């Protein structure tokens, strides 16, 4: 896979880059999961129930 | 409106299987009251009940009503 | 052991919260609270549930504040030391109907209505059991069953003789959202509400599980690959023997 | 020489985890030990963080745990990890022990290794019991009552030992407070025993599936087994995660979600699953004293195996009769557990009594008889005179 | 340091095995090997072999115990039903 040799060129990924990528992942991954989860449960959430309420 | 569970139960008590089960429960109930009106029922220590026959009925009804009841509820 | 002594096995209803990806249905929780307030609360405490936990779950911050204020709680003594009451706040716990155990037994033929905060987790069958119990009172006990005075028959309760009579009847509650208040509907709602009381972390717990399981699965598949790579030289290693002269 | 070898602290790490010569052929069954160390760590870490929010007073214990469940951020995760982790700790320990049984790991020169392991097992059972009592649910109270009463079977002073353990007339405040203090202590004694266990392991090294010497072909712990351990560590975490997040109460008892009541013992009382086979053994003896003696003997009999295994080869890999009876033993153990979960009723009582016999007969009769027969079979099948 | 007791395992260079002579080993860098994907077509039918020789040692004892369990269970069910209350009084006490 030449896609690897463009970014890291035959060398292993260094801890600094690993740590940095981890912070990014944490945020991205969380939003992706929360989104899917809330969508999959559309109609049941409190957000949805509050929309059909007015007091 | 009318209770959704009672509806599905009544409906199932009237299928072939349901009738057969209420029959057996009924045949048990009959046999029981006949034993109560006889002398010495208080001191018998061998009184028969129809829980078993009742449970078979209820079990059948549960098995048929349980997977459908919620599609009718909100 | 006899079927009567064990109790009838509760069947599996299709709860909307069953399933790894499913949250509670919050409208049902909202309704369940009403059924609890208007029917159950007369005999059942709910000691472990604080008003504040309702906010953002089934009611608004405003609605809960109004509900809490309808109850008086002991306050700190005044400047002179005499006791004084106070309306409820969000930090308070939902009050119970009786002041002590003895007063609760007196109002129920000597029986003690358990607290319902954990009832869903404190019984085999969970929601299926609670629901079935509430909707399982026959108009008449099976033939031959000698039911003690003050007792009631219910096939789902162990031994069949339960001290709580049927309390749910069609349209005894007027749902704020217009839903037809049938007995099975009300049972379905309180039960959903009681599951939340016992497992308030439910929705969030499953969301975290989803992330945890995805990361761990990947790490597992990945480690297998890394291990095979690190072992390739050993696994394919070859030996030859040439006996010494 | 390399620093990892010259430094006083690092050399310990090097000799035990980096350069430690391992037999090239050990299989995944040899990954259980690291999984046990990991379990020990999970129990200690989660318990200390929970201790920070726990009250041992009998009036507050149950509510303090509900407080951890409801008010402590991520509290339910800590409690569910701790509870489910205790169960996972036993599943893995049984596998670690079963592995030992099958491969003749208890044999010379690893007898000391095996004996220390038996002590750890007893300590682990005691630690989990102490923790279970801390919740102070219905199962906690009666479990504490029944188990402290085991000592009343001791002639003369038994009831005195019990009142001393209780700190009073019955399981009360003094009891739960001392059980929490002891629950906190034992895990550290287990940690010290694990070190003694690893020390005995280090002098002779691990055994292997062939049952023969590993001296002709060793490979370093570092890299090979460090990464091979990683594979099972993740699989272990994945499964533990499925329970913690998706089915946190499946391995427990619903009665422990009811505060303990000194005047009522639930008809539904059942011991924790990992204690069922032992419970069944005790229940099978219709005598108080003998019931408790036989149950304890079911654990101590593990010490007899190095002497009753008469074979001249280590392990069951190339032994047809021994493999068969080993599995009779395993499934008989599962049966004992299924009997423990049942009512003291007709078919069950007799089945439990027979399974109990089979349990002891395995160590005292089957193994010595069968291993002797296999010895002879191996001989006459090749000697032509 | 203090004298150490003789064991059955040494360390690199003095493992305690017998003197080896005549055996020659060969190996190839994992780097030079075909990346993990070849464990199929060649390593699939070959697999499942270390359980075709063992399943009987596991299955037979399992079968014996499952049957024994099923039997006692079904017998208990009969004893506590109406049909068996007569036999129950007999086998009980
Ligand atoms: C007082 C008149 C009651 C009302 C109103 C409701 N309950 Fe009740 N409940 C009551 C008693 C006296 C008992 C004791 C039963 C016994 O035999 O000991 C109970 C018990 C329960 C239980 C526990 C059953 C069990 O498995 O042990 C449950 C799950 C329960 N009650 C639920 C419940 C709900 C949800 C109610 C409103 C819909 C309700 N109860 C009303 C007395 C009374
Ligand atoms: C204080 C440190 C601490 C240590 C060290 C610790 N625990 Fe606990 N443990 C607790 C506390 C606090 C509780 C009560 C909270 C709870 O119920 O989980 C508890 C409860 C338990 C329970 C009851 C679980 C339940 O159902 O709630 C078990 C079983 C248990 N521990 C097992 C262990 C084992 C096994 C170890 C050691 C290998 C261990 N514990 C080490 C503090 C500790
Ligand atoms: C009653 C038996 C027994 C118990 C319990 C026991 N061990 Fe062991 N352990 C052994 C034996 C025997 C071996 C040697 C196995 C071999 O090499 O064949 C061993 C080996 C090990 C190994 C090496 C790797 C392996 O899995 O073989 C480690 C690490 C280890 N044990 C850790 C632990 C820890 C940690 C605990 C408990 C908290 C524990 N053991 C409990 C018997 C036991
Ligand atoms: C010859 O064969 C071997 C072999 O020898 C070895 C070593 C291994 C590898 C396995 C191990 C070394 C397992 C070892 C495990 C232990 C020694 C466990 C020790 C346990 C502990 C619990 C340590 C104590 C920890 C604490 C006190 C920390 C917790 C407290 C904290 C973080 C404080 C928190 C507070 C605040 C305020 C932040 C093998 O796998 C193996 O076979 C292949
Ligand atoms: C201060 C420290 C003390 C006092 C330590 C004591 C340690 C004792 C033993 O460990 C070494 C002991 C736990 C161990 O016996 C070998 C177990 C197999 C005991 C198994 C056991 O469990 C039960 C249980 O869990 C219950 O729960 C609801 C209820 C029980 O009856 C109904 C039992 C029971 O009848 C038995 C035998």
């Amino acid at each position: 896979s030449s896609l690897y040799k463009t970014f890291f060129k035959r060398n292993a990924v260094f801890v600094g880059t690993i740590f940095a990528g981890a912070f990014v992942f944490q945020t991205v991954f969380d939003t992706a999961i929360t989104s899917w989860y809330e969508n999959h449960n559309k109609g049941k959430l409190w957000k949805d129930v509050k929309a059909r309420i007015a007091a | 409106v009318t209770d959704q569970l009672e509806d599905l139960r009544e409906h199932f008590k009237n299928t072939e299987e349901g009738k057969a089960l209420v029959h057996h429960y009924e045949e048990c109930a009959e046999r029981v009251k006949i034993q109560q009106q006889q002398p010495g029922y208080a001191d018998l220590e061998h009184k028969e009940d129809c829980v078993e026959e009742f449970f078979h009925l209820q079990h059948y009804l549960d098995t048929a009503t349980a997977p459908r009841l919620f599609d009718k509820l909100k | 052991m006899t079927a009567a002594e064990h109790g009838l096995h509760a069947p599996a209803y299709a709860w909307s919260h069953n399933g790894p990806f499913e949250t509670f249905d919050h409208a049902s929780i909202r309704r369940g609270y009403q059924v609890y307030r208007e029917v159950c609360a007369a005999c059942h405490s709910l000691d472990r549930v604080a008003w504040r936990t309702l906010v953002g779950v089934s009611h608004t911050n405003e609605e809960v504040r109004n509900m809490a204020e309808e109850f008086e709680y002991d306050d700190e003594p005044d400047e002179q030391g005499n006791p004084k009451k106070r309306p409820g706040k969000l930090s308070d716990y939902i009050p119970g109907p009786y002041p002590n155990e003895q007063a609760a037994r007196a109002a129920n033929q000597g029986a003690l209505p358990p607290d319902l905060s954990l009832i869903v987790k404190a019984r085999h069958g969970g929601c299926d059991y609670i629901f079935s119990l509430l909707t399982g009172y026959p108009d008449e006990p099976p033939a031959g069953v000698a039911l003690p005075p003050g007792s009631n028959y219910n096939p789902y309760f162990p031994g069949g003789s339960i001290a709580m009579a049927r309390v749910l009847f069609d349209d005894m509650v007027e749902y704020e959202d217009g839903t037809p208040a049938t007995t099975s509907q009300m049972a379905k709602d309180v039960t959903t509400f009681l599951n939340w009381c016992a497992e308030p972390e439910h929705d969030e717990r499953k969301r975290l599980g989803l992330k945890t399981v995805i990361i761990l699965s990947s790490l597992y598949l990945l480690s297998i690959w890394v291990k095979k790579f690190k072992w390739a030289g050993i696994k394919t290693r070859k030996f030859v023997f040439n006996p010494p002269k | 020489m390399a620093f990892r070898k010259s430094n006083v602290y690092l050399s310990l790490v090097n000799s035990y985890i980096i350069d430690s010569p391992q037999p090239s052929s050990i299989n995944y069954w040899w990954n259980m030990g690291s999984l046990l160390g990991l379990c020990l760590v999970i129990q200690i870490v989660t318990g200390i963080f929970m201790a920070m929010h726990y009250s041992s007073n009998i009036e507050l214990a149950f509510s303090s745990v509900e407080h951890i469940m409801r008010d402590v951020h991520n509290g339910y995760i800590l409690r569910y990890l701790h509870a489910n982790g205790a169960s996972f700790f036993f599943m893995v320990m049984f596998m670690h022990m079963a592995k030992g049984l099958y491969y003749g790991s208890y044999r010379s020169p690893r007898v000391t290794l095996w004996n220390v392991g038996v002590i750890i097992f007893t300590l682990t059972i005691a630690t989990a019991f102490l923790g279970y009592c801390c919740v102070y649910g219905q199962m906690s109270h009666w479990g504490a009552t029944v188990i402290t009463n085991l000592f009343s079977a001791i002639p003369f002073v038994g009831n005195d030992i019990v009142s001393w353990l209780w700190g009073g007339f019955s399981v009360s405040n003094p009891t739960i407070q001392r059980f929490f203090a002891l629950h906190y202590l034992v895990p550290f004694i287990i940690a010290a025993m694990v070190i003694m266990h690893l020390m005995a392991l280090h002098i002779h090294g691990s055994s292997n599936p062939l049952g023969i010497t590993g001296n002709l072909d060793r490979i370093p712990m570092h890299s090979y087994f460090i990464f091979k351990d990683l594979v099972t560590v993740f699989l272990f975490m994945l499964i533990l995660a499925l329970f913690v997040f998706y089915s946190p109460n499946t391995l427990g008892h619903p009665d422990n979600y009811i505060p303990g009541n000194p005047l009522v013992t639930p008809a539904s009382i059942v011991p924790e699953w990992y204690l069922l086979p032992f419970y069944a053994i005790l229940r099978s003896i219709p005598d108080k004293l003998l019931g408790v003696i036989t149950m304890f003997a079911a654990i101590l009999v593990l010490l007899v195996l190095p002497f009753t295994d008469r074979s001249v080869v280590r392990g069951n890999t190339f032994k047809v009769l021994s493999k068969f009876f080993f599995f009779i033993f395993v499934f008989n153990f599962v049966l004992l557990g299924q009997i423990g979960a049942c009512h003291v009723e007709v078919p069950y009582v007799l089945m439990g009594q027979i399974a109990t016999f089979i349990y002891f007969a395995y160590f005292l009769i089957i193994v010595p008889v069968i291993s002797t027969i296999e010895n002879v079979l191996f001989y006459i099948g090749r000697v032509n005179k | 340091g203090p004298p150490s007791g003789k064991t059955y395992m040494g360390w690199w260079g003095h493992m305690g095995g017998p003197k080896q002579k005549g055996i020659t080993s060969y190996a190839v860098s994992p780097y030079a090997q075909k990346p993990l994907q070849g464990i199929f077509h060649n390593a699939v039918f070959n697999s499942f072999r270390r359980f075709k020789s063992q399943f009987l040692y596991v299955l037979i004892p399992a079968g014996i115990y499952w049957y024994w369990w099923k039997n006692g269970n079904e017998y208990n069910e009969f004893l506590y039903s109406k049909a068996g209350r007569e036999e129950l009084e007999r086998v009980n006490v």
